[PDB]
């Protein structure tokens, strides 16, 4: 494979040819033009196994989008990142209020 | 309903001898 | 195949019978006629190819 | 020889009126 | 037939249904109209539930203008068959 | 009659709307809604398939996060529930314009 | 060819208090988030047709609606 060079396995020639020309930078001078490519992996390595935990629980195999919804609101790395989004296709957490309750 | 050769008056008074 | 047709309960089953009624061309419906097949003969009728 | 001819016809006829699926007695009943 | 305890036509699709599912093979039941070829794949449909404990979500297609041709016609055929609604795709 | 204490019978009504991905919004007028709002200025949107969906789920988003903000303001207060004031404290302190 | 609202439920708004922490009401809980939704989609919608009318261009593809609620201030993930 083109992407070995450092345990990566994503696609590199068109990522090759996208980060070189990410019109961002004049030139990626010595130089991870990989280290997106890196991060992709990392990211991709993490949601396999958190993905694979929720899936196999539940009694079930597959992942409803309520379980991602889920996975994503219960990172705290995630919710510094952009803490301005919100997950489809589920529901919100579920709140009742000891004032609101009898 | 059918287009004939321009003719009314005929829908059974040709019938009356064709019974 | 499983087709049986429709004779199969004889003897409860109602007839067929079909009415035929002419409707004669009037002047107007002539006159349209005649005006719509010369613009087809002008136009060649779009019927050839 | 006669009653076990009808012993045997009527049993199969009456099998053959009840065996179509049956079930647990559980379940049946 | 291999049926479980109306006319003759939609028993006669339910028997040869019958004959067809348990042999797992299918059929061109070219029935002609009137002969209530939807009542014999009701038929059949009410006869799953008897014959084995498989029934499942089954499916059904059709023209749209037949829908209460075969709701009705299980309200009307063995009214046993629950039903979920699938309309408003998006909402409702 | 089994009529018991309104509050937890909400309350059960609470746990059963918030348990699942059930749709809580009964709102293909939400959908109305939203192309009310487009057609309103321009036309010939020629838009995606599933894209009604996530602008819908986007407002969602909106209205209950305004809900659970202005039930804590609410409970800020001295009334548990939901009041127009609360909301307003919740949406000026947002910077809405 | 156009279609308007309604009133916005008694019952769906009332599942969205529902999932919003309430279990009882008072008189001002179901219309008056629906006039915070119109009030934000109006502010949305008059930024979007203001970019759209200064340049007098269309859009593109379902991408935008994630960058545009995110300027907005609540974007979505799904897809
Ligand atoms: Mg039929």
């Amino acid at each position: 494979s083109r992407s070995a060079k450092a345990g990566l396995t994503f696609p590199v020639g068109r990522v090759h040819r996208l980060l070189r020309r990410g019109n961002y930078a004049q030139r990626i001078g010595s130089g991870a033009p990989v280290y997106l490519t890196a991060v992709l992996e990392y990211l991709a390595a993490e949601i396999l196994e958190l993905a694979g935990n929720a899936a196999r629980d539940n009694k079930k195999t597959r992942i409803i989008p309520r379980h991602l919804q889920l996975a994503i609101r219960n990172d705290d790395e995630l919710n510094k990142l952009l803490g301005n989004v919100t997950i489809a296709q589920g529901g919100v957490l579920p709140n009742i209020h000891q004032n609101l309750l009898p | 309903f059918v287009s004939e050769h321009t003719i009314e008056s005929n829908i059974l008074k040709k019938a009356n001898q064709k019974r | 195949l499983l087709r049986r047709l429709k004779a199969d309960v004889e003897k409860q089953m109602p007839a067929k019978y079909e009415h035929i009624v002419y409707c004669k061309l009037s002047k107007r419906q002539r006159f349209l006629y005649d005006d719509f097949m010369s613009r087809a003969q002008t136009k060649a009728t779009l019927a050839s190819g | 020889e006669k009653k076990r001819k009808i012993i045997q016809e009527r049993i199969r006829k009456h099998k053959e009126q009840e065996s179509q699926h049956m079930l647990t007695q559980e379940e049946r009943l | 037939d291999v049926p479980v305890p109306l006319r003759t036509y939609q028993k006669q699709g339910l028997n040869w249904l019958a004959s067809l599912y348990n042999n797992h093979t299918n059929g061109i039941l070219a029935d002609e109209m009137g002969l209530g070829k939807t009542i014999q794949t009701i038929s059949l449909l009410a006869y799953l539930a008897c014959e084995k404990e498989n029934w499942g979500p089954h499916l059904i297609v059709v023209p749209t203008s037949v829908l209460l041709n075969w709701e009705m016609e299980f309200k009307r055929f063995a009214p046993g068959f629950k039903v979920l609604t699938y309309y408003g795709s998006p909402q409702q | 009659p089994h009529r018991y204490k309104p509050g937890t019978v909400a309350l059960r009504e609470i746990r059963r709307f918030q348990k699942s991905t059930e749709l809580l919004i009964r709102k293909l007028p939400f959908q109305r809604l939203v192309r009310e709002i487009a057609q309103d200025f321009k036309t010939d949107l020629r838009f995606q398939s599933s894209a009604i969906g996530a602008l819908q789920e986007s407002v969602e988003a909106y209205l209950v996060s305004l809900f659970e903000d202005t039930n804590l303001a609410a409970i800020h207060a001295k009334r548990v529930t939901i009041q127009k004031k609360e909301i307003k404290l919740a949406r000026r302190l947002r910077g809405e314009r | 060819l156009r279609d308007n609202i309604q009133g916005i439920t008694k019952p769906a708004i009332r599942r969205l208090a529902r999932r919003g922490g309430v279990k009882r009401i008072s008189g001002l809980i179901y219309e008056e988030v629906r006039a915070v939704l119109k009030s934000f989609l109006e502010s949305v919608i008059r930024d979007s047709v203001t970019y759209t009318e200064h340049a007098k261009r269309k859009t593109v593809t379902s991408l935008d609606v994630v960058y545009a609620l995110k300027r907005q201030g609540r974007t979505l993930y799904g897809f």
